[PDB]
This record gives C-alpha cells, sequence and structure tokens, in this order.
C-alpha cells in the first residue's frame, strides 16, 4: 500500500547537477524512513542515500558523499536527491525505496516498498 | 502501564534477548561460582546492568535514528576509525564466534539427545553453520521461516521447565543454600560468572536501532526496556531456581548440556525429549538469526571505503537482496573458530569484545551531552548521570575482570581488533577493490 514514483533523472553532462524526486502514497510517509538506491545494468542494487522520518539523520555512500544531498518534504510526501558534480560512473536507474520506522538504512533488505526507478545517463559526449 | 503501541515492541525486547542462553550457560556459571547462591546473583546483576545499559544506549540511538547502530554511534563521537573498529570486530570476531559457539553447542546437544559419539560434534557444528549460511542465500523466505517457529517454540520448553522445576519433589529454598564457597572465591568467580550470564542477556544492544525506529519515543519507550529486560530478568532467574531444584552447583557445571539433564529429570521418556527438541530449535534459530543480522556488517564497511574488496563485499545478489559475500567470509572465520575454540571460551570472547565497544557507546552518551547539548534528544536517559555511569561501572568491571582471568581470550579479540588498524588505512587511500 505504498506507491513510490521517481522524477527528474535523464541525460546529463559531466560535472552537471541533477535533482531527483520521489512521490509517495501518503499518510504513512512522515513516519517512514526513506532512501535512494541505484542499479547499474550489470550490477544489482547499491546504497546511495537514506534519511530519517523527521529528516534528522542522513547517510550517503562512499562514492556519492559530498556530491549528493538527500532531503524530504514530509508536508508534500516526497524525498529528494540533489546530486551535483556528476561523473559517468553514476549512470544507473535510481530506485527510491521506503521502509518502516524512522531509522535510516544503508541495507536494501530493510526496504519493503520500492520504486520503479528513473534512468540517469551521465556522459561527456552522447549519441542518439 | 498498558500503552498497546509498545506491547508489540516488548515482544521484541524479550525475543531479541531470550533464546539459547539459559539452555547451555549454567555449566559455566556454576563451574565458576562453585556454589548455587553466587551464580544466582550473577544473573540478577548482569540483568540489572543491561537494564541500565539499555536505557543509556537509547539516547544515542535516538540522536542517530539508524539501523546501523554503534558503527555509527562510534564514528559520530569517536571518529571514522571507531565507527570502523566496531564493525571490524563485529565482522571478524563477534558474528563469526556467535555462529561458531552456537553451532558447536547445537551439535553438542544433538549428540546428547540422539546419543552419539562425542567425536562427531565438530563435523555437525561445521555442517549446521555451512547449511544455515547456504540456506540463508536461498533467501528470507526460509531464513525467516526458521525464525517464526524458533520464537514460538523457544518459550514453551521454558514455561514447561519452570512449572515443573519449581515444583520438583526434592526442593525449595535449601536447593540454593551454599551462597559463596572457598574453592571458588567470590571475586575471581563473579567475574567468570557475570560474563557467562551476560551472554544470555546478549542482543540487548539492539535497543538503539529500536529507539531509532521509534516515532514519538519517550511516551512508553523507557517502560519497554525496563519491562522488557525485567521480564527477561524475571525468566532467567526463575528457570535457574528450577535448574537448582533438580540438580545443583557441582552437578550443573558437570555436563556441558545443563538444561537438557534437568529436562530428563522433570519429565520421563519422550516428554523430556520434546523439551530437548525445543532446545535444538532454540539454538538453530539463534545461529540462523545471527547470520540474518550478520550479513549487515561487512556490507556497511563495503558501503564505505573500510574493506579491502569493498566492491565484492557490497555485491547484493539481484535475486535475494543480500550480500552473501560478507557471510562467506564470516562462515570461514566462524569455521576456523569452531575448529579452534571451545564453546565457553568463545562465548566469553563475545562478551569481552562487544562490551569493549559498548562501554565506549555509553561513555559517548555522556560525551555527547557535552559536545552538542543542543542536538535534538527525542528520548533522554532518565536519572541522568546515575545509570550510564552504572552501566559503565559494570562495563568497566567486565573488561578488567576478563583481562585478568582469561589473558589469552583478551588477546585473541585484541589481536583481531587491532589487525584491522592496518586494514582501515590500507583501503582509505586505495578505497578497497
Ligand atoms: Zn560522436
Amino acid at each position: 500500500q505504498v506507491q513510490l514514483v521517481e522524477s527528474g533523472g535523464g541525460v546529463v553532462q559531466a560535472g552537471g547537477s541533477l535533482r531527483l524526486s520521489c512521490a509517495a502514497s501518503g499518510r504513512t510517509f512522515s513516519s517512514r524512513a526513506m532512501g535512494w538506491f541505484r542499479q547499474a545494468p550489470g550490477e544489482g542494487r547499491e546504497f546511495v542515500a537514506t534519511i530519517s522520518w523527521s529528516g534528522s539523520y542522513t547517510e550517503y555512500a562512499d562514492s556519492v558523499k559530498g556530491r549528493v544531498t538527500i532531503s524530504r518534504d514530509n508536508a508534500k510526501n516526497t524525498v529528494y536527491l540533489q546530486m551535483n558534480s556528476l561523473k559517468p560512473g553514476d549512470t544507473a536507474v535510481y530506485h527510491c525505496a521506503a521502509k518502516n520506522g524512522g531509522a535510516a538504512s544503508n541495507y536494501p533488505n530493510d526496504y519493503v516498498y520500492w520504486g520503479q526507478g528513473t534512468q540517469v545517463t551521465v556522459s561527456s559526449h552522447h549519441h542518439h | 502501564m498498558k500503552e498497546v503501541s509498545g506491547i508489540t515492541a516488548l515482544t521484541v525486547v524479550v525475543g531479541t534477548v531470550i533464546g539459547a542462553g539459559i539452555f547451555f550457560k549454567p555449566t559455566a556459571v556454576y563451574g565458576a561460582a562453585g556454589a548455587p547462591g553466587l551464580g544466582l546473583l550473577a544473573w540478577f546483576v548482569a540483568g540489572i546492568i543491561t537494564i541500565a545499559g539499555g536505557l543509556t544506549v537509547a539516547e544515542i540511538g535516538t540522536i542517530y535514528p539508524q539501523t546501523g547502530g554503534m558503527m555509527i554511534y562510534l564514528e559520530k563521537v569517536y571518529g571514522r576509525w571507531l565507527g570502523f573498529l566496531v564493525g571490524w570486530a563485529q565482522m571478524v570476531i563477534y558474528y563469526p564466534a556467535n555462529i561458531a559457539a552456537l553451532a558447536i553447542i547445537f551439535a553438542t546437544q544433538f549428540v546428547n539427545l540422539f546419543a552419539l559419539s562425542d567425536s562427531t560434534i565438530v563435523p555437525t557444528a561445521i555442517l549446521t553453520s555451512i547449511f544455515l549460511m547456504g540456506v540463508n542465500f536461498l533467501g528470507t523466505k526460509y531464513s525467516g521461516w526458521i525464525q517464526t517457529l524458533a520464537t514460538i517454540l523457544k518459550l514453551i520448553p521454558l514455561v514447561v521447565i519452570i512449572v515443573a522445576g519449581l515444583l520438583y519433589p526434592g526442593g525449595g529454598v535449601i536447593r540454593l543454600v551454599p551462597f559463596s564457597v572457598e574453592t571458588h572465591p567470590v571475586l575471581t568467580s563473579f567475574g567468570s560468572a557475570l560474563i557467562a550470564t551476560l551472554f544470555a542477556y546478549d542482543g540487548w544492544i539492539n535497543v538503539g536501532t529500536l529507539a531509532g525506529e521509534m516515532k514519538n519515543p519517550g511516551k512508553m519507550l523507557p517502560k519497554v526496556i525496563i519491562g522488557g529486560l525485567s521480564i527477561v530478568m524475571a525468566v532467567y532467574l526463575l528457570t535457574n531456581i528450577a535448574y537448582l531444584f533438580v540438580l545443583d552447583s557441582s552437578q550443573l557445571a558437570g555436563t556441558d548440556t545443563p538444561a537438557a539433564l534437568v529436562a530428563s529429570h522433570l519429565f520421563e521418556g519422550i516428554g523430556s525429549k520434546l523439551v530437548t527438541i525445543g532446545i535444538l530449535i532454540s539454538v538453530f534459530g539463534g545461529i540462523n538469526g545471527y547470520i540474518i543480522s550478520g550479513l549487515r556488517v561487512p556490507y556497511a564497511l563495503a558501503t564505505q571505503k573500510m574493506l579491502p574488496f569493498s566492491d565484492w563485499f557490497a555485491r547484493i545478489n539481484p535475486k535475494t537482496n543480500l550480500p552473501i559475500n560478507g557471510g562467506l567470509v564470516m562462515l570461514g572465520i566462524a569455521i576456523v573458530m569452531i575448529l579452534t575454540g571451545q564453546f565457553n571460551q568463545l562465548t566469553d570472547l563475545i562478551v569481552f569484545v562487544i562490551w569493549f565497544f559498548i562501554t565506549l557507546t555509553f561513555i559517548a552518551v555522556i560525551i555527547l551531552r557535552k559536545t552538542q547539548p543542543d542536538i535534538e534528544r527525542p528520548y533522554r536517559v532518565p536519572f541522568y548521570p546515575v545509570i550510564p555511569l552504572i552501566a559503565i561501572i559494570g562495563g568497566l568491571y567486565i573488561i578488567f575482570n576478563t583481562l585478568i582471568v582469561q589473558p589469552k581470550n583478551a588477546f585473541i579479540g585484541i589481536l583481531l581488533t587491532l589487525i584491522g588498524i592496518p586494514i582501515y588505512f590500507y583501503c582509505k587511500k586505495k578505497y578497497g577493490s
């Protein structure tokens, strides 16, 4: 009963910046810890960010620390991922997940509701 | 009393702690206290220590709402190294020896019940650990399927033992009368006693992640640790009175399967076998449930730079959603630990090791109270300096008493904790692999 929908992520340039958005079902959101994960088209999932219910705690993975910023608007049941200085080794579907309880998690298995994910392509020169 | 929101949490508190502890530890407690009376206090004081510990660790747990626990409490007040050393020992010592110890004790009980050779304990301890690691990589269908029954049928062998044990025909207050014996003098004894009762009280640390998860915490949160661990306290004392009503100090210390023997006196025939099946289940549910919460650590160090093959460690298999590669490392170092250690020797490491960092965590709460006394505190430790200091006072007491009793154990954990100082710094410039 918690539908999540990701927005924003598409083709971007190296060094550029991308704000990701994730819209959730409501009620339950303000009481739930959130987090984003990324899935490259050879790998499984991978921790990116996570945020407490109240948004007090926040934790980012080694490869994205400093660049990205996770944030949530409990009033508008949404969680954001303000990535900056993007590198082409970011390029992956960024699924946004929900779990229960305020405590944030780096573990994917904690997370019970998961989004479809928005495809991100960071490049230096692209073709289409 | 009666909040309804938390009687659910109380389940957890009792369940997280209660398990295979009481079913195997008496052998150590009475083999060190050398008298029923001194051993019985050790279960009370250890319990009073962890009701203390549990309330102090919830403040830092509410300042840092996260499921990671300690790995983050300790980075946040003691810097990236202690956030690391915590996990390094968790991954290399604590989880592997907790699989190890329990798997050994399982096989031990298996050979006791299905009366078999005492040679074929280690092969069975290997094969249970190997089996349950494998079965966990099948997924949380099965891992969790073991867990649900393992929680139903861990309370029945107890309620059945207490009822009857306290009702034992030769029995009453005299069945605990030698209080402190001279062959086992009070101080050397109470130090090997507390560290054996504290293994049964283990998992009480998970209250930080519990308080992290909490919503509007204080409302009933302290009642849940108080009530919870005092129901565990209540149980662990009451089933011991039952053990001492059937056997006694020398006798409990005698077989490495204490509760199993008290079972066979309390009930005749298959009645007592149904109790030991309940024990083997209780042990197996712990092994499995440890693996379950074990795979989390190597991965969180793989989340950071902290481990040499960070990429291989962080691999979640797209099928299961678990970092199995962490557990294959932990199965190896558990297997070395089953072949090299002996159950009590191992369950001792574990209390020493964890409390070396657990102390730090309480010390940290008092540090935190002076570093940012303007941080937001959803829950604040009641009777403020008293109880964290109580937990410290008792905490300190263990790590000094194990040092001085078991010097080798104090060094194996210390060799293996400090073997990670090189590890941390190799893969901080290099960032792993
Ligand atoms: Zn071109």
